[PDB]
């Protein structure tokens, strides 16, 4: 404007005229939390507590019943069709196609191992590619498939993109959640 | 030169130079890759060999 | 009524119907596009491209060869697409035309808009051209040679072709260097057309005159740390074992136990079976150990103090050139050595090559395979005198198959012309203007070799025409002078497989775009 | 000519019968049959050229961009 | 296994002859059903397949109620009780009809559980009407009748 | 149709394939029942085609190698124990197609996956074989065949296997289809 | 006449149909190869022609003209090894659709490992068990060998040394055609193999395409193969 | 440590781990004990069977797969008055065995005293509050190989003295070939 928008009359004057435009609850905390406090809740808040309690155990007896593997498993090419493309219904599926040579297929099988237990709902599974696939490229491992229903929802591939020597146990964990398969709890940090 | 990033090269190399400072031209990239080849096969001459480049198409 | 220019449309949004004369005018003008934008390479004098790629690495290339030049260009006019594939095809059939048939095409094309002008149906264009075709392909048959039976005659249209190829090329500089390179590397697959056999090293640095083709073999790869760096008659194990952590295959295979002295016993087990398994490597009676696979610590300790050279992470390339350099057998088992071939080289040695060490493997016993190591000044010229030794390798390779042999420098495309034209003359209707319209394609290919020089394309190829008509059927361009010369004298000789998939190509090329009448394109993604 | 049903009620009242009776459009009667008609003869009068041994190609291309030269009526529509 | 089951294999054996077992056990459990009279079987689960088959085989109409009220109600109807364990029942757990059938009311199928009787502890009204709506307000206004008696 | 369904005419029972191609007068009733080729495996062709008075086992079955069960874990400590593991399943498989085979069964259909080992068995038994087949399919080809669906081939007689006078494979229009006629 | 002894009415009709395409000008030599493959893979009782049994494959390069009816099977492989020979004449073949590889288990299985001695037994059952494979295709009499499953280096250089020509990774329905043609058995596992589930075939050759890197397997020269492949 | 012996090894010292996927299953307390007695037990053969051939500088090559050197192993080595440098990486192995003459052990029953590599000095010595070096000083055999040093007072300074060098020897270099 011609003067100024500051704290002055004359600018809202013109305003006027047109111009110059202008732990929370019970609910959320887990089985562990529940029993950390117990006597903290009043009996009142107890009652809603005890359906809250035995929600909370359904959940955990559900997700008992949905940890069938929990362990890291090696299916070759031939029966690759039932266990990857056939898993079942809705189960994530992780494929470490790799060779025993390239150490940082190994590294990363280790890592996978500990996601197995870590991750005992999804489906970890490792496979020479030389062996599912015909005629794989040497240069090409290794190469992480992230499986749902038969389709593939994720595809690290490379030796470089995968993340480096330095890659811990923990950056792969969230390439691994980019997808939401293994549905981790923190942020990438490296 | 300073990169992209904010690494520094404070240098009197011509093979340093000419491939520290993204040049964005065919015959600039050639003239990048002829001081790489007078690095790897003599190297030091690396400025020498870009000028007398520069100098012979001038003259063409 | 119309598809598009119809009262209601009839497609999804983003969708088109190009009609009889549209569609025949994107057509002509992108094939044309292509053609014009290819040829200017045509010839010895013919000038290179570059190709300034716009991605996130701006990948530059300097080329003088068609094929590439048409694959590395983004297209987008569908006839220009069927150019660029029949480009592709020639470069995966034969190694060279891929110029020839695509300024071919784009000039058929163009004497086919001129046609089309004149009121003629593309049938029976179509018609006379693919008369034109067979007479053309008789001129060639007729006129071609076969010298494979003398052998110093099959030498000299060895080292002719190879130079005629090279001729194009940025290795013209120093053709006769690179021509006898490339002869006696076809020359060393003893009649096999394996070109994966033949490795080209680049390496940056000296001039490209110091390029050779090694009589030996080279290795890019390491030799172990404490194991010998030099060896007089090598005996040979290539191998594409494990060596690596190896791990018996049942993947359901557990050390479970309850001791860790139980653990440490089992990885003593681990160790004792990978030194049996080098004890049985050794028991071939070698020197030298050439791996597809890593080597870890402890097998190169083995090999190291029983005083073998250990060549690791050779890739499926490089033991299969080994095998065919040295004479020995890829092997995995070890088991019955009395079964196992091993190679044989005089000498085993590393050597400088820029600023890497290279194994250099010398008095190889069967040769069979070959290293050729490539220097220049920048890696836009290694990259296009690699592409021009594969043209020249490609052609020789398909020379070595099939001798025949038919003179270039237009003299082919002329005499077909002629054949064409007596065709014409003697034919009645339209198919005789068609006919007509294909020799002046044939005729305009000498005429553009002879443009990228600078001479008189009309004077020359008036006094080629009529050489040609008068029965001198070896009448071609001599470009060193200007002139028409002896093409059987001059030395200027194409394969007769590279001719004649350049006319048949281009033809056919030729036919499947006439042929279209509508455009029906679908909204792009 | 087409939006359904337009009335809107004789009293003032909103009279909202089909879900986005305002967004969707009808046809009805011989001017619906003249449309089918033309759309047709329309499909018909391309594929007609590429009849016989005399018929010339289309060349088709993709969402992607690749080409298909053909003169197989199926392949084509 | 409430806590957890897993096969555990050592011999060729045991893997030749775990699925006979299960057969043979199942074949065992519906055979005990079927010969202590029962022609019908009311479960409020799921079903298995080898289960089906041998109710098939012994001539035993299934049905199964997703919902447990319609349970309950059914026990109700039928005089019977419900077992939490695949055991035959005795002969006071039974429950009897004088028809129980697979019939089709309109579009609809229908599961019968008809007593001849003009008496029992549950009694159905089927409405019939040309419209969701309709039947809804009908079914509002058997409520009020009901609640009146 | 309506005249041959029993007593309660559910439409179920009447099965309505829609295949593309073709004059509306050359739609057809079959008296018997007709379904679709259903995913075979390699050497289905190596099967036969045509049967004349084929006898025909309705199963709910998977006819393939398979983990015996998805809780099951083989715990061995030898290599022999490791064989004939290997080994027993192997059996466990051929064994069922044994019993498929002698009950006198020349076609068989199954609810469930039939494998490539099996469809190259009955193959090399001169044998019809049909996995994945609806369910409905299946109960219409027992009301037609006149047998039982067997999640179980322990126990195959002539009571419980189906027949039909002629069974075929045909091809309607692009698509296969089995006809039991 | 729709018969297999004059097929001129045929080669007419096939002319006919193929006037209207560009192939015609290789006209009657495309009509006469359609007939031709209409007429192995049929059952001519008027009844249906299975067109699965014609593998219709293509290869840039080459000219119209190439376009042929191979009585047999094409395959985009090649041999296993790079040494082994690239013909082979009068090829008993066997055909398998098991992994030359140490067998496994389809259930979750675990193989302990407790002492020394299980880690040797385990190492000479791998061995034994790779040397009894390529026996038991040996003693069959097989030239040839086909697997689906692809295999490792091991079995490949026994392969080799035995003189056994294999091709692996082929697909099942490449499998299936190979069966009918060469009149062969498809067997799941090395012990179910015999002399008389083989296949033959009377040339399996290895095709290359010019400067490609590319190969093809040919087989034919079949005695009655009720399969046949257009090579474009 | 003067009058040094080096070995490298490119083993681990650490608790033992097959190739394969192994586990130790315990069922007893017993059991639970003995399986760390047999761990030192195993720790203390490796580091004896080091000590044992007189060396007392320890050169370990990386290992990422698992533990190169346990802090019961570091500890034992400490004991037996052994210096230990671990993390060597394996680009350099070719390097620091053609400087001192030591041959890379992989397997702890080849550790002879053949093996190592002497040198007269080796010294971990500190750049006045700028890091350390781990120098070795003389060496018997020595070998066609030389490192230098290049201080600087800013990085800038530093890369183009390091850069300046190289010029240098490709000049000599250039001269040792076509020596006009
Ligand atoms: N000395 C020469 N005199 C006349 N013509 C020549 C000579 N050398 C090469 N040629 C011609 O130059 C052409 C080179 O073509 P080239 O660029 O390789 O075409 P393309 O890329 O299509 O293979 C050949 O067609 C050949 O006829
Ligand atoms: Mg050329
Ligand atoms: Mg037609």
């Amino acid at each position: 404007m011609q003067d100024p928008n500051a704290d002055t009359e004359w600018n809202d004057i013109l305003r006027k005229k047109g111009i110059l435009p202008p732990v929370k609850t019970y609910e959320d905390m887990t089985l562990e939390e529940l029993e950390d406090h117990e006597d903290e809740f009043n009996e009142e808040d107890e009652r809603a507590i005890e359906m809250y309690r035995r929600r909370r155990l359904a959940e955990w007896k559900a997700t008992k019943l949905k940890n069938k593997f929990g362990e890291v498993l090696e299916i070759s090419g031939k029966d690759y069709v039932q266990e990857v493309t056939k898993a079942g219904e809705g189960l994530w599926v992780i494929l470490h196609l790799y060779k025993q040579g390239i150490p940082l297929c190994a590294l990363i099988n280790q890592h996978l191992s500990g996601l197995a237990r870590k991750f005992p709902d999804v489906k970890f599974i490792k496979a020479i590619s030389t062996t599912c696939i015909p005629n794989y490229p040497d240069r090409n491992l290794p190469t992480i498939f992230v499986y749902l229903e038969g389709d593939i929802k994720a595809q690290f591939i490379g030796p470089l993109v995968f993340g480096g020597m330095n890659l811990t146990r923990d950056e792969l964990e969230w390439k691994l959640s980019e997808s939401g398969a293994i549905m981790t709890d923190l942020e990438e940090n490296p | 030169i300073q990169d992209g990033k904010g690494d520094v090269t404070i240098t009197n190399d011509g093979a340093t130079i000419l491939k520290q400072m993204q040049v964005l031209h065919p015959a600039a990239r050639m003239l990048v890759e002829l001081s790489k080849a007078q690095d790897i096969e003599a190297g030091d001459g690396t400025t020498s060999v870009v000028i007398i480049a520069g100098s012979l198409l001038d003259s063409c | 009524a119309s598809l598009s220019l119809a009262p209601v449309n009839i497609f999804k949004a983003g969708a088109d119907e190009e009609r009889a004369e549209t569609a025949r005018l994107t057509s002509f003008i992108g094939a044309i596009a292509i053609g014009d934008l290819v040829k200017s390479t045509l010839g010895p004098k013919g000038m290179d491209k570059i190709l300034l790629s716009s991605g996130r690495d701006a990948s530059l290339m300097v080329t003088n060869d068609g094929a590439t030049i048409l694959k590395n260009i983004g297209v987008d006019n569908p006839a220009a697409k069927v150019l660029v594939d029949m480009s592709r095809v020639q470069d995966d059939e034969v190694g060279d035309g891929t110029t020839s048939v695509t300024v071919l095409a784009a000039e058929l094309l163009r004497e086919a808009e001129s046609l089309i002008a004149k009121k003629i149906h593309p049938q029976t264009i179509i018609a006379g051209w693919r008369e034109a075709t067979k007479a053309a392909r008789e001129a060639l048959l007729s006129s071609a040679v076969d010298h494979g039976s003398d052998e110093v005659k099959f030498r000299q249209d060895l080292m002719n072709i190879a130079g005629t190829t090279l001729s194009s090329k940025l290795l013209t500089h120093h053709k006769d260097h690179f021509t006898k390179l490339a002869v006696e590397a076809v020359l060393r697959l003893k009649g096999s057309g394996n070109l994966e056999a033949i490795h080209i090293i680049k390496k940056l640095g000296g001039s490209l005159a110091d390029s050779y083709l090694d009589e030996g073999f080279l290795l890019d790869k390491k030799i172990g740390v404490n194991q010998p760096k030099r060896i007089e008659n090598a005996k040979i194990l290539i191998a594409n074992t494990g060596m690596d952590t190896d791990k018996i295959k049942i993947f359901g295979s557990r050390v479970r136990v309850d001791s860790t002295a139980k653990v440490a016993e089992i990885e003593h087990a681990e160790k004792e079976k990978m030194k049996e398994k080098v004890e049985r490597i050794l028991k071939h009676g070698i020197n030298c150990f050439i791996n597809r696979q890593l080597i870890y610590n402890y097998p190169e300790q083995l090999f190291g103090a029983a005083g073998v050279m250990a060549i690791e992470h050779a890739d499926f390339a490089g033991v299969e050139r080994l095998a065919l350099v040295t004479g020995g057998e890829i092997a995995s088992t070890f088991d019955h050595p009395e079964l196992v071939k091993l190679g044989s080289c005089k000498l085993i040695e590393e050597v400088m090559i820029g600023e890497d060490k290279l194994i250099h493997f010398s008095g190889v016993a069967l040769g069979e395979a070959c290293t050729i190591v490539l220097r220049g000044a920048t890696q836009q010229i290694l990259d296009e005198a690699e592409r021009s030794l594969h043209d020249a390798l490609c052609v020789l390779a398909q020379t070595v198959k099939d001798s025949r042999t038919v003179y270039g420098g237009g003299c082919s495309e002329m005499l077909m012309a002629h054949a064409v034209t007596q065709l014409a003359n003697r034919t009645p209707g339209k198919e005789a203007v068609a006919m007509e319209s294909y020799a002046k394609a044939l005729r305009m290919l000498p005429t553009i070799i002879a443009d990228n020089a600078g001479y008189d394309s009309a004077d020359l190829v008036a006094q080629l025409r009529a050489a040609h008509s008068e029965g001198n059927t070896t009448a071609g361009l001599d470009m060193r002078e200007g002139t028409i010369g002896d093409m059987a004298i001059l030395g200027i000789t194409e394969s007769f497989q590279v001719k004649r998939q350049v006319l048949l190509s281009a033809a056919e090329a030729a036919e499947v775009i006439l042929r279209v009448d509508n455009i029906i394109k679908a909204a792009p993604r | 000519a087409s939006m359904g049903t337009l009335a809107f009620d004789e009293y003032g009242r909103p009279f909202l019968i089909i879900k986005d009776q305002d967004r969707k459009s009808r046809l009805m009667g011989l001017e619906a049959l003249k449309s089918h008609i033309m759309a047709a003869k329309a499909v018909a009068n391309t594929m007609r050229t590429s009849l016989g041994p005399n018929g010339l190609d289309k060349m088709m291309v993709d969402k992607d961009g690749d080409v298909t030269v053909t003169n197989d009526g199926a392949t084509i529509l | 296994t409430e806590t957890k089951g897993t096969v555990l294999i050592k011999t060729a054996e045991e893997l030749m002859n775990f699925s006979k077992g299960e057969e043979n056990l199942m074949d065992a459990q519906v055979k005990a059903i079927a010969d202590t009279g029962a022609n019908v079987v009311v479960t409020g689960g799921k079903v298995a397949d080898m289960a089906l088959h041998y109710a098939n085989k012994y001539n035993i109409m299934l049905v199964r109620l997703n919902s447990k009220w319609d349970l309950r109600r059914l026990c109700k109807t039928v005089g019977a009780t419900a077992l939490p364990r695949l055991t035959p029942p005795v002969l006071e757990e039974m429950g009897h009809c004088d028809s129980v059938y697979l019939s089709e009311v309109g579009d609809t199928q229908v599961v019968v559980f008809k007593h001849e009787k003009e008496d029992g502890a549950i009694s159905t009204i089927v409405l019939r009407g040309s419209t969701d709506n309709l039947m809804d307000d009908i079914e509002r206004a058997v409520d009020d009748g009901v609640n009146t008696f | 149709a309506v005249m041959m369904l029993d007593d309660l005419l559910q439409l179920k029972m009447i099965g309505i394939k829609k295949v593309q191609g073709g004059a509306l007068e050359d739609s057809q009733l079959v008296a018997g029942v007709a379904f679709k080729k259903t995913f075979s495996y390699a050497g289905f062709e190596m099967q036969p085609k045509k049967y004349h008075n084929p006898k025909i086992a309705l199963l709910n079955v998977e006819l393939e190698l398979k983990a015996e069960k998805d809780n099951a874990e083989i715990r061995v400590h030898t290599v022999e124990d490791y064989q004939a593991i290997v080994d027993a399943e192997w059996n466990i498989l051929y064994d069922k197609l044994e019993k498929i085979h002698h009950s006198g069964a020349k076609v068989v259909l199954s609810k469930l996956p039939i494998g490539d080992v099996a469809t190259q068995y009955f193959a090399d038994r001169d044998m019809f074989c049909a996995g994945r087949v609806p369910e409905e399919d299946l109960k219409r080809t027992m009301m037609a065949c006149g047998g039982s669906i067997q999640t179980s081939v322990n126990a195959l007689s002539a009571d419980v296997l189906g027949r039909c006078q002629v069974f075929e494979e045909t091809q309607i229009g692009g698509e296969r289809y089995n006809f039991f006629t | 006449l729709v018969d297999i002894k004059d097929t001129e009415p045929l080669i007419q009709t096939a002319k006919t149909t193929l006037g209207s395409k560009v192939v015609n000008s290789c006209h009657r030599q495309m009509a006469e190869i359609a007939v031709n493959a209409v007429l192995t893979v049929a059952d001519m009782e008027r009844r249906d022609v299975d067109f699965e049994l014609i593998k219709v494959e293509g290869k840039v390069g080459g000219r119209l003209e190439d376009t042929k009816l191979i009585k047999g099977v094409i395959v985009d492989k090649d041999f296993s090894h790079p040494q082994m020979p690239k013909k082979v004449e009068d090829a008993k073949i066997a055909i398998l659709t098991c992994p030359f590889e140490p067998p496994k288990p389809k259930t979750k299985h675990k193989l302990d490992v407790t002492s020394v001695e299980d880690y040797k037994a385990l190492q000479k059952y791998e061995k034994e068990k790779f040397e009894e494979m390529i026996q038991q295709i040996k003693e069959t009499g097989a030239n040839l060998a086909i697997c689906q499953w692809g295999f490792d280096d091991e079995a490949n250089h026994l392969l080799l040394q035995n003189n056994l020509p294999a091709v692996r990774w082929v697909g099942g329905p490449e499998i299936e055609l190979i069966a009918i043609a060469t009149g062969g058995r498809i067997v799941p596992r090395f012990s179910e193999l015999t002399a008389e589930k083989l296949g033959f075939a009377g040339l399996v050759q290895e095709i290359s395409f010019g400067t490609t890197k590319d190969k093809m397997l040919v087989i034919e020269q079949c005695k009655n193969s009720r399969a046949v492949t257009i090579f474009i | 440590v003067e009058k040094a012996k080096i070995g490298l090894i490119q083993f681990c010292l650490s608790a033992p781990k097959t190739d394969m996927d192994n586990q130790i299953v315990v069922s007893d307390y017993a059991q639970m004990d003995r399986v760390l007695r047999e761990e030192r037990a195993y720790i203390l053969n490796l580091v004896k069977q080091i000590k044992k051939t007189g060396c007392n500088v320890l050169l370990i090559q990386k290992s990422i797969l698992r533990d190169a050197l346990s802090d019961l192993a570091l500890h034992f080595l400490n004991k037996m008055k052994i210096m230990v440098i671990k993390d060597i990486e394996r680009e350099d192995i070719e390097f620091i065995c053609k400087t001192i003459g030591t041959k890379p052990v992989a397997h702890i029953d080849q550790f002879t005293a053949d093996m190592l590599g002497s040198a007269e000095l080796a010294e971990e010595v500190n750049l006045n509050g700028s890091g350390k070096l781990l120098k070795i000083t003389g060496c018997a055999s020595p070998g066609k190989t030389v490192t230098i040093v290049v201080r600087g007072s800013n990085k800038l300074v530093i890369e183009e003295a390091e850069r300046s060098i190289h010029d240098a020897l490709c000049v000599i270099r250039c001269l040792v070939k076509k020596r006009a």
